[PDB]
């Protein structure tokens, strides 16, 4: 009750960070975690407010940049919420387990929690971490599908860092296959430097169902020996595979004419009388009757 | 004011999407319509 | 034929009438620029149809005179019924 | 707006900035033939004496917006070229001059469209536009742009259209402002109230 | 005898049912809408007809076990809805 | 020039003609009330947002 | 209601006050002025009165007067409702041009003035939040109305 | 003949007044009495009454007696004070429907000629309204005798008054669920409507208990409705009745979409109009 925990909580989490970076540059990092680890056992059975927030970020530092256990454990982390973490450690924890659901193909569930820690960030502009979630929040967009405008609050410190990245979505937008290559031998090592290129190299699956909805939208009755020219597959004999898998997934829905070789499709028209709209719906009016 | 404590480190949207196009595909389409009347 | 009728072909009507499938599509051209007869013909596979229109609206709202009727209806037998039993098992 | 701020075109007097009143009616119509449709071009600019005789003095403009009128396909990307060629070297439609011409080439593209519905398009060459394959590729990034109803088949060499009501285009623009509107409010509310 | 899902019979059946001819079974339904005792429509093209109405018949104490069952399972089905709606509106009213 | 309308066929010349008053009121109407809106929410800065 | 009764003018030229209070219970009530200026209190007095309700009349004069049957399971006028549904949506676009409006005149004369100076013409804000609950229940209820029908009949 | 009949709440107090006034004799008596009113408009009005002094043996239970000169003099008292107020028919306190109310009726028509009578409720429970009227209709008809007459509920309901509201809404103190907004419909008529249906459903399922054990007379004119409710039993879901539901769907919650977008930022201006005399007060006061 004399706040010695909680004023020196922050005490602790600000030193952690200045016992970090010179143990990020001449020092190990391990067996300081387990000297957090008894920091955070001593945590939430005496105090139970902002002991249980800094510990786990600083915990989370290098256990994601190391292959160690780690993010299975902070799922049956109990300690997921310390409700409530002074708005700027609150706003980056959602962030560094944003990239825990994405760099273990959990997707679509990460792109909410990286658009909540971009919108709880406070009003500075040498930003360089700010830099980066605007970076990976659309990483996994593209994994999706959506995208925004992404320099729609372009800087004169963002746009150097956007113009690699930039071009990369611009082959995604487009079917082209081998674009994605010619971006990643250009800009294959700057991805490198930000550690994000093993989530680059999967786009190519996204890249080819990008397509594939492009040309059955397109196109009605094609040959599948057109198709592959057009995507530069250099084969029409898997040309009938991906769309194998674009039926299996449910990209387009109509038929193969296997013996003769052109794929119809049907003219689809009138979603308007289908239940998808309320959908559209019921996720936001109940949202903006929160509001 | 304005923080954040580090530990790491119109007239241009509507253009943008046309840059998106056009990107690659006839940019100067000009002089292609002189050589296609022959061709078909 | 407008009354009773939801689809009939040309040749079955020009029958009917005992005269030419062109006078037959003379007949019905007159009347429908009166508007008196509402009908939409055909000239390919003779197939012409009485009082069709899209109706956009018109089923959920027909549907919704046909609960009213019926709802009427419950509410008919209901308080006929307990008067029934009061003229067999009264004292 | 600009063509409707531009409507008048009678009491706009031989001013400074457009010196010559002549250049102020090319700007006029420049904005005309994408603002309205025809019913419309049908009566103001095609019947007003204030509108025809000073492009009577231009053969390049008047030759530009009747191709469009008078079905002339072919020789509407003629003089097409030359004005957008025109935008470019001009100052303040820079800016555009690319969102121009794919908006004049898909409003040319549909209202030749919308009158058919069993076109070939093999009779889009010789008659609107030589290059096959240049039809080919132009039409598949609008369809697959979302706009332009029709659909295109390939190996019997036809292009079909459809019709769409306006209802599934007209609720697409809306979940557009509804999400953008949404946006705005939900991070004002965090902006202010700390 | 039909149910109530389609009750569509078709111009061959009738001409099956009551050994009439084709040319003549379009003369007997108009009498029959005329009289009042059915009330449908006439397809020409397709040969069918969408009887709608009939009239009503009597019945011994047979068909009231078909009516007695087909009512009863529609008892619960009134019971089976507004289950949702005093477990799920209870707070919105006392 | 839309004074009338259907469509044109070319194989033969079939006139498929249709129509219906679609619907005009209840979406546009409404529609611009959100862009009416966005302008509140913008006078919103000339209390609030240069205020507090 | 106040029933009254006579008291004696005899006790009046004596100048004795009546009625010997010796409860708490009577000066409960305050007598209006216009019954003051009349005959109260210098010829009659008032007596509190309560009212005698039992369970017998009570529950069979509540669950009988305002009794809705069947209104609630119909459809009100299925091609008039959504029509109905734009009637209101029109006006409230312009009523919200005022609320384009009124917000855009404020760091202004002191609000309070905000509220003499608005006695003359219509105002958004109050107006505007008017229709927003016509344009919802009037919905909510003929939108689950029509989903419990599906249900019940078939 | 007779659209709806409408009965205000003195006649239904002024009935249990005078059950309990009779209610020492605790062995058995049924409430019968005069039913005074008008019926203008085609809409039977109910307005004022008076009970008639009345008895009943077990045995031979055919004989009734109505004291004439007390429905004489009373009545001409109540022509005297009220010339607008006049008989209507007569009313009985209505349990289970007693065998003397198919004379009761043809004693006293002589008097009005459409002599309504009406059965209330003594023991109010229900989830109705326990207020029943019948009327007279005689027949030489199909089966049963050749004098036949058998009575004919038409509508009931208990109608209002701007002078009574007054009192009605006086009388109660107890609970009235008024604020009429989106949750009065949900139980006037979708908790309580639902249940509606309930008794009317349950209600054929009584006639329903002569399949082969009940009474002895069988349908003949009563198998015509019902054969007709599971005809015009409403229609299945397979045509564009699929289709023109989405259809409405897609356009009645567009209208909730736009309203309840507007909600938001009225009230994100009212948390405004409480920032200017929070942080512009802290400084000025104290």
């Amino acid at each position: 009750s004399t706040q010695n925990r909680r004023a020196l909580d922050l005490v602790a989490a600000k030193c952690y960070y200045y016992h970090a970076r010179v143990y990020e540059f001449l020092d190990k990092l391990d067996v300081v975690r387990s000297f957090l680890h008894a920091r955070l056992r001593t945590a939430t059975l005496r105090h139970d407010a902002d002991g249980q927030a800094t510990l786990l970020n600083l915990l989370l530092r290098n256990y994601l940049h190391y292959s160690l256990y780690d993010q299975a454990e902070k799922l049956v982390s109990k300690s997921v919420f310390p409700e409530q973490a002074n708005n700027n450690e609150w706003a980056r924890y959602l962030y560094y387990t944003g990239r825990i659901k994405a760099i273990q193909l959990e997707y679509s569930e990460a792109r909410r929690t990286m658009t909540n820690a971009l919108r709880k960030a406070p009003q500075h502009t040498a930003v360089g971490f700010k830099q980066t979630v605007h970076k990976l929040l659309i990483v996994v967009e593209l994994l999706l599908g959506e995208i925004p405008d992404r320099l729609q609050f372009r800087q004169p410190s963002l746009k150097r860092s956007l113009m690699p990245y930039f071009l990369l979505t611009q082959a995604v937008r487009t079917g082209n296959l081998a674009k994605f290559n010619q971006v990643l031998d250009q800009f294959g090592e700057k991805f490198q430097a930000d550690g994000t290129y093993t989530l680059i190299i999967r786009l190519r699956h996204n890249v080819i169902k990008t397509g594939v909805r492009m040309i059955s939208l397109s196109y009605s009755r094609i040959s599948l020996a057109d198709i592959a020219q057009k995507l530069q597959l250099d084969s029409p004999e898997d040309a009938e595979f991906i769309v194998a898998k674009a039926i299996r997934d449910g990209v387009i829905e109509a038929s193969i004419n296997h013996e003769k070789g052109y794929v119809q499709s049907k003219e689809m028209i009138d979603i308007y009388s289908t239940r998808e709209p309320q959908l559209a719906f019921h996720q936001r009016i109940s949202f903006c009757l929160d509001i | 004011m304005s923080e954040k404590k580090q530990p790491v480190d119109e007239d241009n949207w509507d253009d943008d999407n046309v840059e998106d196009d056009f990107s690659n595909q006839l940019r100067a389409e000009l002089e292609k319509h002189g050589y296609k009347m022959e061709t078909s | 034929m407008a009354k009773y009728y939801t689809r009939i072909t040309m040749k079955r009507m020009a029958q009917l009438l005992d005269l030419s499938v062109d006078e037959s599509e003379a007949f019905l051209s007159n009347l429908v620029v009166n508007k008196t007869i509402f009908a939409k013909v055909d000239r390919l596979a003779g197939i012409i149809n009485f009082q069709r229109p899209k109706d956009p609206n018109n089923l959920l709202n027909d549907w919704s005179q046909k609960l009213n009727s019926l709802m009427s209806l419950v509410n008919k037998t209901t308080h006929l019924i307990a008067k029934e039993e009061m003229i067999h098992n009264l004292q | 707006q600009a063509a409707e701020l531009f409507l008048d075109t009678v009491s706009t007097f031989t001013s400074y900035e457009l010196m010559d009143y002549k250049t102020f009616v090319t700007y006029t119509v420049y904005v005309s033939m994408i603002a309205l449709e025809r019913p419309d071009l049908r009566e103001k600019v095609i019947k007003g004496a204030e509108i025809l005789e000073v492009l009577h003095s231009l053969p390049a403009v008047r030759q530009y917006l009747f191709s469009l009128y008078e079905c002339r396909y072919s020789v509407f990307f003629q003089s097409l070229a030359v004005v957008e060629q025109e935008m470019k070297k001009d100052w303040l439609f820079a800016p555009h001059y690319r969102y121009y011409v794919r908006e004049m080439r898909i409003h040319a593209y549909s209202q030749l469209l919308e009158s058919y519905r069993s076109l070939t398009l093999g009779y889009m060459a010789e008659a609107f536009g030589v290059g096959v394959e240049f039809i080919d590729q132009e039409l598949s990034r609008f369809i697959a742009a979302g706009r332009l109803h029709c659909k295109i088949d390939k190996v019997n060499e036809i292009v079909e259209t459809n019709r769409p009501d306006s209802k599934n285009w007209q609720y697409q623009e809306t979940i557009k402002k509804g999400d953008l509107l949404l946006n705005r409010v939900q991070k004002l509310s965090r902006v202010i109230n700390m | 005898t039909r149910p109530a899902n389609h009750r569509q019979l078709t111009f061959e059946e009738i001409a099956k049912s009551a050994k009439i001819t084709v040319n003549e079974v379009e003369l007997l339904v108009m009498k029959a809408l005329s009289v009042g005792l059915v009330k449908g429509s006439i397809d020409e093209v397709d040969k069918r007809v969408h009887m709608t109405w009939v009239q009503p018949r009597v019945l011994d104490l047979q068909q009231i076990k078909g009516m007695k069952d087909r009512l009863e399972f529609w008892c619960t089905d009134v019971k089976s809805m507004e289950m949702l709606v005093e477990h799920q509106a209870h707070d919105i009213l006392t | 020039d839309k004074k009338f309308h259907g469509i044109l066929d070319q194989g033969e010349g079939v006139l498929i003609i249709f129509d219906e008053p679609p619907v005009d009121k209840t979406y546009e109407a409404a529609l611009e009330t959100i862009q009416n809106m966005s302008k509140v929410v913008d006078s919103l800065y000339n209390k609030a947002k240069k205020l507090t | 209601i106040d029933a009254f009764r006579l008291i004696n003018a005899n006790m009046m030229v004596l100048g004795h006050e009546p009625r010997q209070t010796t409860s708490n219970l009577g000066h409960l009530n305050k007598p209006s002025i216009q019954a003051l200026i009349h005959g109260l209190n210098r010829h009659y007095y008032s007596i509190t009165i309560n009212y005698r309700k039992n369970e017998l009349e009570q529950k069979m004069l509540l669950n009988l007067h305002k009794k809705s049957w069947m209104e609630g399971l119909t459809l009100q006028d299925y091609s008039e409702h959504c029509k109905h549904n734009e009637s209101v949506v029109k006006e409230m676009l312009e009523l919200a041009k005022n609320y384009n409006k009124a917000v855009e005149e404020e760091d202004k004369m002191t609000p309070e003035q905000l509220a003499i100076k608005n006695v003359g013409k219509q105002d958004p804000k109050r107006h505007l939040e008017e229709h927003v609950d016509v344009l919802m229940t009037s919905n909510i209820v003929q939108c689950l109305a029509a989903m419990l029908d599906t249900v019940v009949f078939k | 003949a007779v659209q709806k009949v409408v009965v205000h709440p003195l006649v239904l107090l002024s009935v249990v007044d005078h059950f309990n006034r009779i209610g020492k004799v605790g062995n058995q008596k049924r409430v019968v009495g005069v039913l005074l009113g008008s019926w203008q408009k085609k809409v039977l009005d109910v307005s004022n009454s008076f009970a008639v002094p009345f008895d009943e043996d077990d045995k031979d239970d055919s004989v009734w007696f109505l004291d004439h000169d007390y429905l004489e003099n009373m009545y001409g008292m109540f022509k005297k004070v009220n010339a607008r107020e006049r008989i209507v028919g007569w009313y009985h306190t209505g349990p289970k429907l007693h065998k003397n109310d198919i004379a009761i009726n043809e004693l006293m028509k002589r008097y009005c000629p459409n002599s309504v009578l009406v059965i209330i409720d003594v023991k109010p429970k229900d989830l109705g309204l326990p207020t029943e009227a019948y009327i007279s209709v005689e027949e030489v008809h199909d089966d049963g005798t050749p004098t036949s007459k058998t009575f004919e509920h038409v509508t009931s309901e208990i109608g209002a008054e701007e002078a009574e509201e007054v009192g009605v809404e006086h009388l109660l103190r107890d609970i009235k669920d008024t604020t009429v907004g989106t949750l009065s419909q949900r139980i006037t008529n979708q908790v309580h409507g639902l249940k509606g249906l309930n008794s009317k459903l349950l209600d054929i399922r009584s006639y329903l208990e002569k399949v082969a054990t009940g009474k002895l007379p069988i349908n003949h004119q009563i198998i015509y409705q019902l054969q007709d409710v599971f005809n015009l039993l409403p229609d299945v879901s397979l045509q564009e009745f699929v289709k023109a539901f989405y259809l409405k769907t897609n356009d009645q919650m567009v209208v909730v979409y736009l309203a309840s977008l507007i909600r938001s930022v009225v009230a994100l201006h009212n948390l405004i109009n409480n920032k200017i005399a929070n942080r512009d007060a802290e400084k000025k006061e104290g």
